[PDB]
């Protein structure tokens, strides 16, 4: 790497890191999209 | 040496001889 | 407007629980004979799979598109 | 290089995983585009065939080089889109490397 | 385009009606796949003479099983298609 | 009587006088490679995709357009047939941009398909390609048209099925784009029905963006509730939410016709 | 929070999930960061963008930018190019 | 081909035909069959044009509103014939034949000669919107294969001067003789008659009976 | 063989020199029997065309007799029709601003001649609006004709009454085409129909119709007068009559002169219009029939003769008639490469095989010019070629096809050196 560096891109990380997977940085699964059927939240004032 | 309505103006004084519609 | 999706007769399982998955989200079903559809090629034999299997059975007549009348020279009719 | 992940949702790498291992959902972004909502290897049912590799147009999933990846708990294995797009912003220089290596072979 | 010599279509062709003939009460179809490759199809009730006659003839010798298999067309009224592959 | 007998390579159907080359390959079973030609949509030979060669005849013939004759052998699949397909989807795919994994019409694309099946393998036109300036024409449908095969299907629709009469050609040449000369929204129920019968993803629908791609979508037959006309249509749900309701044909009820508001 | 605004509610229990740990996120978003490439003032009507580096790119798509008021923007990048 | 509003091109720009041009419009519409008053676009469109060289968006909606026709089908009309301005044009609105023939003919040199004789390029229109400079196709004439077509006039076999002596008599005065600035009459065989040289023949010559 | 004469020529009018008006027209007595041939009946005028022999005399030469007699068929309710095509755009062809502007009035006869042929109710002629002063011509020669009640009812002492119109053309090269003129005529975008729905069966106003080149139309009363056999016997065998040819580009002294058909093109312009610019020798190609047909080498010039049969055995139309000569002195690959650019400012993209195709071969034809594109391309162009050739709509893709075909027939040893030239310098 230092006799030809590689192409630097501006997001690309400086800090890379080792396995996180015993320490709390660890990857937990989550689902990224967002709520799908919405619903009719009752009305608050007394009718 | 003609008009720009030459054939238009032409044209509608033939109407009268222009045979009838279908 | 391909038609060969319209030739042979299906026969497809009702449709059953499909619950949100908690952890990543993704689709979760209880029923087994969800995604399976068998093919038969006549209506005739289909009807016999659910009989011996005891499936119960609700047939759907074939459609298929009427004759229509088609000529180019129609659009160019003189009163349409 | 100037920052938008390449992935335009077209979804074929979810049509050609033979694991069934890709799930893609997508929306148009609000810039207009089109984006994945979510993206989900699950790696531990990916057979790591290198079809998806293959089959991107635009060539946003790609077989990194790390091997090492082996967790603690079955979880951290499935992997949603922000786990792969980190793990493709700290690998991009070698990852850049390899595809620039291979692909005119390809 | 794969390349296809016609002197199989026509050998197997041949020992297709040859099988047939020593066996008509069984043999029902006798056909030669565009691929060269022969499929008698037999009653389910030669099974036992149609083979024996392929194990035991001096015109045919057909000693070793490779396959014996059954596809399944739902919509046949016999569902199963047993069919033995042999060398 | 009526019935003259036109062989489609030799099977002899019979059909009524006026029925045209196309539909006499249809009777017999086989399919001629279409575009421009939609069954409740006038004749206009637009594409010319659907070239045919009926025997001993100088010059291959437009199937869907072509009243068929006593005796003409339609020859579908002959080597002429082929080059006379494998000849016009060169020039349809030659200013075509390929954006397949953006146009949403990936697998429900009649012109992939009728290039996979009825086309080359590759391409020469090494030459530089074509772009249309988009339009909005509504809120419902998004014209990504710089896809167009300029087969007016659409200006048959918005003028024969509906009577909206406003999408129309401008212009003459490899710029003849199909699009509303000013800007005016296509504004009508009926409306939606342009994407499911333009062929090609140029106009597709702006909800319905880029949710899911048609493989996916598990397709379950079930009834209009919104209107009393009943129509029959398509729900395509995938992982258990509705993504998108098109029309399915019935032809008593809805013919392959949904309303703006029930999709 | 992430790309797509997705933050579990305050009762949500899949929170307990990222309690002890790190709920990954990128603080890279693309969103953003196409928006600091500049337009390219290209000076022909129809440009094409092969998405950089050819066939280490995006397919070729060519775009028209003869809309005086707004900027072709490729389907693929997001790259914006006026006339 | 797409009319994005402007404020000199939009419908804010009323049009309406001109007393007298209206009953051009009528007779237009009579020698059609009733019933077909459609069939009237292309000339009505034109009158239009002669009436506003223009030939606005709004004139195109007039045009529809006069024959009872879908709007769109002006605007198909315009968009698809090209002796449609669609947009403003130079009082003179030379255009100049560039087909093969003429080219042979060194068309192209006349086209240099407009262009900075003009002081302006083809496509574009001179400052004062006296002349406009387009490279028009094949406009008939081929004969006198050097050829233009000024506003309606056909100046035909012209010397690359000769342009420039026609384009100052439009600069100053009026009505250039329009016509061949050359020896030739009409397409005649420029050397001399190779036939039609004796005199024209007479009623009923060589008729057969009845 | 040729060398007609000028007392057996048809529009002596031709070059002028004689009132385009009708008085000059009455010195040449061109309404002389028009009363009589329409009292001949339809059935009699047709035949004399059938006998004639007479082609089409516009762009494919299409017997004019049968076609004609295509809708000599029982009305059926519907006004038949008659539409005379001036548009006269081929590249080349100033053959009928001719007949318009100089001899009006031919045309005028021709129109009534052929009316009661047909039995049209009336005849619209299609100048291309180009002609704006050809127009005004030919409705002053109409408005005298009327005046005189040669035309209108009681139609030069018929009962036979028929009315003929003007309608202005606008720059469309292909509202030319027959089913296209009619949708003009229309109203509606000029793109053609398809032709299963024959003009007669379906016409204009969805009234049966016909449509002939103007010269096709002029000669009709002449060929009654003289006789189908006078005419007849001028030209060669099917081939017949005379037809005006149109010498245009590389020519001492170019000019529209009618003179025998079948008449050698070497010959052509060695007797009328000039010699090849340079000497015979000087002569690359010319095409024959116009920008339509292909252009033939010098080789086959010297023998080749001007007349559709003998033309169709060179592989080349005899089309318009319109003769562009090439010398040595230019870039065919650039002549042609124009020619495919007039077609792809002009199609109207229709049909898918024309659209995308033309423009095809003019993006491949300008890189030829150039010398950019490898040997390799202009083989395809070809391939490309033909599948334009016989999958369009009209004719007009069938045109454009034509001047490619004829490029790579006879001149592919200088393409590729121009092929060569540029891959030389890099
Ligand atoms: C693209 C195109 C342009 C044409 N232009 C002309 C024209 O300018 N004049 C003409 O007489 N015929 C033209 N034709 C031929 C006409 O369509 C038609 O065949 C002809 O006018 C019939 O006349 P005829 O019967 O006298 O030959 C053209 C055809 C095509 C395909
Ligand atoms: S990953 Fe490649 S293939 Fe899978 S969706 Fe994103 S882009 Fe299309
Ligand atoms: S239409 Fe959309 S999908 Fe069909 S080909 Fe063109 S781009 Fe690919
Ligand atoms: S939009 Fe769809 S339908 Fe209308 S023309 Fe273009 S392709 Fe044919
Ligand atoms: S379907 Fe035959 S013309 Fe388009
Ligand atoms: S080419 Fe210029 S006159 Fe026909
Ligand atoms: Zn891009």
């Amino acid at each position: 790497p230092t006799t030809n560096p590689p192409t630097a891109r501006k997001f690309i990380w400086t800090n890379h890191k080792f396995n996180v997977s015993a320490t709390p940085e660890q990857y937990v699964p989550y689902s990224t999209t967002r709520k799908k059927i919405h619903e009719w939240v009752p009305p608050s004032t007394p009718y | 040496d003609y008009n720009t309505y030459t054939f238009l103006d032409l044209n509608l004084d033939l109407s009268k001889f222009r045979l009838p519609q279908p | 407007s391909g038609v060969n999706n319209t030739k042979k007769w299906k026969m497809e399982f009702d449709t059953r629980e499909r619950w949100e998955n908690p952890l990543m989200g993704w689709a979760s079903t209880a029923d087994p004979l969800s995604n399976m559809v068998l093919t038969f090629s006549a209506k005739e034999d289909a009807i016999a799979f659910a009989e011996k299997n005891g499936w119960s059975y609700d047939v759907e007549e074939k459609k298929v598109p009427k004759p229509k009348s088609k000529s180019y020279g129609a659009n160019f009719s003189w009163n349409k | 290089p100037s920052g938008e992940e390449r992935c335009i949702a077209c979804k074929l790498c979810e049509a050609i995983c033979p694991a069934q291992a890709i799930t893609i959902e997508a929306e148009p972004r609000a810039d207009g585009s089109r984006r994945t909502t979510r993206y989900d290897i699950d790696m531990t049912k990916c057979i790591y065939c290198g079809f998806c590799q293959e089959a991107c147009p635009v060539d946003a999933i790609v077989e990194g080089p790390n091997f090492e990846f082996s967790t603690e708990t079955h979880e951290e294995l499935l992997y949603n889109k922000e786990k792969l797009l980190n793990n493709g912003d700290k690998w991009e220089a070698e990852i850049a490397a390899n595809i620039q290596a291979d692909y005119l072979y390809r | 385009v794969r390349p296809r010599s016609d002197v199989t279509h026509k050998q197997l062709s041949a020992f297709g009606e040859y099988v047939a003939e020593i066996l008509p009460k069984y043999v029902q179809q006798v056909q030669v796949s565009c691929l060269d490759e022969l499929e008698i199809c037999i009653h389910p009730d030669g099974v036992i003479p149609t083979l024996t006659f392929l194990r035991d003839h001096t015109n045919a010798q057909f000693k070793s099983l490779a396959d014996l298999t059954a596809v399944d067309v739902p919509t046949r009224q016999n569902r199963f298609e047993i069919v033995y592959n042999l060398l | 009587s009526n019935l003259i007998e036109v062989f489609v390579d030799g099977q002899s159907v019979m059909v009524e006088p006026g029925t045209t080359v196309l539909q006499a390959c249809e009777k017999v079973g086989m399919q001629i490679p279409r575009f421009c030609y939609h069954e409740r949509l006038s004749v206009a030979g637009n594409c010319r995709m659907c070239l045919v060669e009926i025997e001993k005849a100088p010059k291959v013939v437009a199937a869907c357009a072509m009243p068929v004759m006593k005796g003409w052998n339609i020859l579908t699949n002959s080597e002429k047939s082929k080059k006379a397909r494998e000849g016009v989807m060169e020039f349809l795919l030659a200013n075509h941009p390929l954006d397949c994994p953006i146009c949403d019409q990936g697998g429900e694309c009649d012109l992939q398909d009728q290039s996979m099946m009825f086309g080359s393998d590759r391409s020469r036109f090494l030459e530089g390609k074509r772009a249309v300036e988009d339009k909005n024409i509504g809120p419902l449908v998004k014209t990504i048209m710089t896809r167009c095969i300029q087969c007016t299907r659409c200006i048959r629709f918005a003028s024969e099925i509906a009577g909206v009469d406003d999408l129309g050609t401008t212009g003459r040449g490899n710029d003849m784009q199909v699009g509303t000369y000013i800007e005016k929204m296509f504004m009508s129920e009926l409306s939606g029905n342009v994407i499911d019968i333009c062929p090609v993803g140029a106009l597709t629908s702006k909800p319905y963006a880029f949710t899911a791609r048609p493989w996916e979508t598990r397709k379950t037959e079930s009834i209009d509730v919104m209107d009393a006309v009943g129509s029959n249509i398509v729900v395509s749900t995938r992982t258990g939410e509705v993504m998108r309701i098109l029309p399915r044909m019935h032809e008593d009820i809805n013919e392959e016709w949904i309303s703006d508001k029930t999709r | 929070i992430t790309h797509t605004g997705q933050v579990y509610d305050e009762k949500d229990y899949r929170r307990v999930r990222f309690v002890d740990r790190q709920k990954e996120v990128n603080e890279n978003f693309a969103i953003d960061l196409i928006a600091q490439q500049p337009v390219n003032e290209v000076e022909h009507r129809i440009i094409a963008c092969d998405g950089g580096g050819g066939a280490l790119g995006h397919p070729k798509v060519y775009i028209n930018l003869d809309k005086e008021t707004k900027t072709g923007t490729c389907g693929y990048c997001g790259l914006q190019f006026k006339q | 081909f797409v009319h994005r509003d402007t404020p000199e091109n939009n419908p804010d720009t009323p049009f309406d035909f001109t007393p007298e041009n209206y009953k051009r419009i009528e007779a237009i519409v009579k020698n059609y069959p009733e019933g077909h008053q459609a069939a009237a676009v292309l000339p009505v469109l034109d009158l239009a044009q002669r009436q506003n060289g223009w030939l606005p968006i709004s004139a195109m909606n007039k045009v529809a509103e006069v024959l009872q026709v879908p709007p769109m089908r002006v605007y198909e009309v315009a968009t698809f014939y090209t002796m449609y301005n669609r947009k403003p044009v130079g009082k003179y609105h030379i255009q100049v034949c560039t087909t093969t023939p003429c080219m042979l003919r060194d068309s192209d040199s006349i086209l240099e000669t407009l262009q900075r004789k003009l002081g302006i390029k083809v496509g574009e229109t001179t400052p004062d919107k006296l002349f406009t400079l387009i490279e028009v196709e094949c406009l008939g004439a081929c004969v006198n294969a050097p050829m233009v077509q000024i506003n309606d006039n056909y100046y035909e076999d012209l010397t690359p001067k000769d342009i420039e002596e026609i384009i100052d008599e439009l600069k100053a005065g009026k009505v250039p003789k329009p016509g061949p600035r050359s020896g030739r009459f009409c397409c005649e065989p420029a050397g001399g008659l190779t036939s039609l040289t004796e005199p024209p023949k007479g009623p009923g010559f060589g008729v057969q009976a009845g | 063989f040729g060398s007609l004469k000028d007392e057996d020529r048809i529009f002596t009018n031709l070059y002028g020199r004689h009132d385009w008006r009708l008085k000059g027209a009455l010195r040449r007595g061109d309404w002389y029997k028009t009363k009589e041939i329409l009292l001949k009946g339809p059935d009699w005028i047709l035949g004399e065309m059938k006998t004639s022999g007479l082609r089409g005399r516009g762009g494919a030469g299409f017997p004019t007799g049968l076609k004609w007699s295509f809708m000599n068929k029982p009305s059926d309710g519907r006004p038949k029709y008659l539409v005379v095509n001036a548009d006269e755009g081929e590249p080349g062809t100033c053959k009928d601003r001719e007949i318009m502007r100089h001899d009006p009035h031919k045309l005028v006869e021709g129109c009534l001649v052929g009316g009661r042929a047909m039995g049209a109710r009336a005849a619209y002629i299609y100048i291309r609006g180009e002609f704006y002063n050809e127009a005004s011509n030919l409705q002053v020669a109409i408005r005298e004709a009327y005046e005189a009640g040669l035309i209108g009812k009681n139609a030069c002492g018929s009962d036979y009454d028929f009315d003929v119109f003007v309608v202005r053309g606008a720059g469309a090269y292909i509202c030319g085409e027959e089913t296209a003129l009619i949708e003009s005529i229309e109203g509606k975008q000029g793109k053609p129909r398809l032709k299963p729905p024959f003009p007669a069966d379906v016409g204009v106003f969805g009234c049966p119709t016909t449509v002939a080149n103007v010269e096709t139309v002029a000669v009709s009363p002449t060929i009654c007068r003289r006789g189908g056999t006078w005419f007849a016997g001028f030209g060669r065998e099917r081939n017949s009559g005379t037809k005006l040819f149109n010498i245009s580009g590389h020519v001492n002294h170019p000019c529209t002169v009618e003179e025998e058909m079948s008449v050698p093109l070497k010959e052509l312009i060695e007797k009328h219009a000039g010699g090849v610019t340079g000497g015979w020798d000087n002569l690359l190609a010319v095409i024959p029939g116009g920008s339509s047909t292909p252009l033939i080498p010098k080789s086959v010039c010297e023998t080749v003769l001007m007349d559709f049969d003998a033309l169709v055995q060179a592989q080349t139309g005899l089309g318009t008639a319109a003769v562009i000569v090439m010398d040595r002195s230019t870039d065919i690959v650039k002549a042609i490469a124009r020619l495919i650019e007039f077609y792809k400012h002009e199609s109207c993209g229709q049909c898918t095989p024309c659209r995308e195709g033309v423009d095809w071969m003019n993006k491949v034809m300008a890189r030829f010019v150039k010398g950019d594109a490898r040997p390799a391309e202009i083989d395809s162009l070809w391939e490309i070629s033909k599948q334009i050739e016989g999958h369009t709509i009209c004719a007009l893709g069938d045109g454009a096809a034509w001047p490619v075909q004829g490029l790579i027939r006879h001149f592919r040893p200088e393409l590729e050196d121009r092929m060569q030239r540029f891959a030389q310098q890099h």
